[PDB]
């Protein structure tokens, strides 16, 4: 597996190599949505290198969870604990377009900033 | 009965003092046709509405919404006029030169040229494509991200009850927003814009639009098996699932 990553039926070995962070992929495929949601949120959290990407993962996590089969209670929890994440992010999101050309910042190719 | 309805429009358009009623009724009629996807029907009605109707009419809650609905409908139509052109083009790619194995020295040169001309056309058919892709995309984001309250969503909230229309406006959103998303995904995938494909999961889930409520659970998964497909091609290119360099 570590000798496949360093480098059809190669997608059946991709099915097994997708074990690890590529998890969510073979999880959407296996129709394991709830599972895809857990790892999609987990990869959203560790995410610090790219803002545009931390934003994409949550969106996916969320669309995974919504499309999954949680009870209306559990679902309401996933989307509330989520609504929080989106709430912090929205901050870096609404950064004015005057200071982001002043500070000569990359639009999307910038990091996940902290409070 | 199609004609009965598309003909009652010219009667209301004739008298300029009923332009507010002509538009409103034009909307209703076009709401029935949209639910059937009769776009040549909807548009044949859409032209009967004088291009300067909006200007003159200038506001009851019933006229503010019908003006908004009309433009929403134009935003929708234009999002199918430009796709069918784009789509028609995607299916007219220059064909490779035919090979004549064991060629005469005559056939060798005719082919050195047919092979050099094709390597000019395929460049333009990506040229015209890019410009039809840049244009069809814009339209699909004008509908999906409709300004000031989402598509087919009233901004005015003080009109009198019209359950027929209101529920016609919820439905039109559930038939056409899942269908426009899947198209845009097909456009982005067809042109190899895979990073952006995956960014349909931001647009949809967004709390700014709440587009995900217009989706059935099944449609979602389907959109999630569409994105996992763009992702693959991004791995084949050597990038991570979402298109970002693997450091």
């Amino acid at each position: 597996l570590f000798r496949w990553y360093l480098e059809q039926h190669g997608q059946l070995a991709n099915f097994l190599q997708a074990h690890e962070h590529l998890s969510w992929l073979h999880e959407i495929n296996s129709q394991e949505l709830e599972k895809a949601h857990a790892t999609l949120l987990g990869l959203a959290n560790m995410e610090t290198r790219y803002f545009a990407k931390k934003k994409t993962l949550l969106g996916l996590s969320k669309l995974a969870a919504l499309a999954s089969d949680f009870s209306e209670d559990m679902l309401q929890e996933k989307i509330e604990e989520m609504a929080e994440q989106e709430r912090f992010l929205l901050h870096q999101e609404t950064l004015p377009e005057q200071l982001l050309a002043e500070k000569q910042l990359n639009l999307s190719a910038m990091p996940v900033l902290t409070a | 009965e199609d004609r009965l309805k598309i003909d009652v429009i010219d009667w209301l358009v004739f008298d300029p003092a009923q332009r507010a009623e002509a538009l409103k009724q034009g909307n209703a009629i076009m709401r029935k046709f949209l639910a059937s996807k009769k776009h040549e029907a909807a548009k044949e009605v859409f032209v009967k509405i004088p291009q300067d109707s909006i200007a003159e009419i200038y506001l009851p809650a019933e006229d503010d919404n019908a003006i908004r609905e009309h433009l929403c409908i134009r935003a929708y139509l234009e999002a199918h006029e430009t796709f069918n052109e784009w789509f028609k083009h995607m299916n007219s790619v220059p064909q490779k030169p035919a090979l004549i194995p064991q060629p005469t020295f005559t056939e060798k040169v005719a082919h050195e040229h047919k092979e050099k001309k094709y390597e000019m056309d395929f460049g333009i058919w990506k040229g015209h494509l890019d410009a039809l892709t840049a244009d069809v995309k814009e339209k699909m984001y004008n509908v999906l991200l409709f300004v000031d309250g989402g598509w087919m969503v009233d901004v005015r909230e003080d009109a009198k009850e019209d359950h027929e229309r209101t529920h016609q406006m919820v439905l039109l959103r559930k038939l056409c927003l899942p269908m426009l998303c899947f198209l845009l995904h097909t456009i982005l995938h067809s042109t190899g814009q895979y990073q952006e494909c995956l960014q349909l999961a931001d647009m949809v889930s967004s709390e700014r639009h709440k587009l995900y409520l217009v989706f059935s659970k099944e449609e979602l998964r389907k959109l999630l098996q569409k994105l996992r497909e763009s992702s693959l091609m991004l791995l084949d290119q050597g990038l991570d699932p979402l298109g970002y360099e693997i450091q």
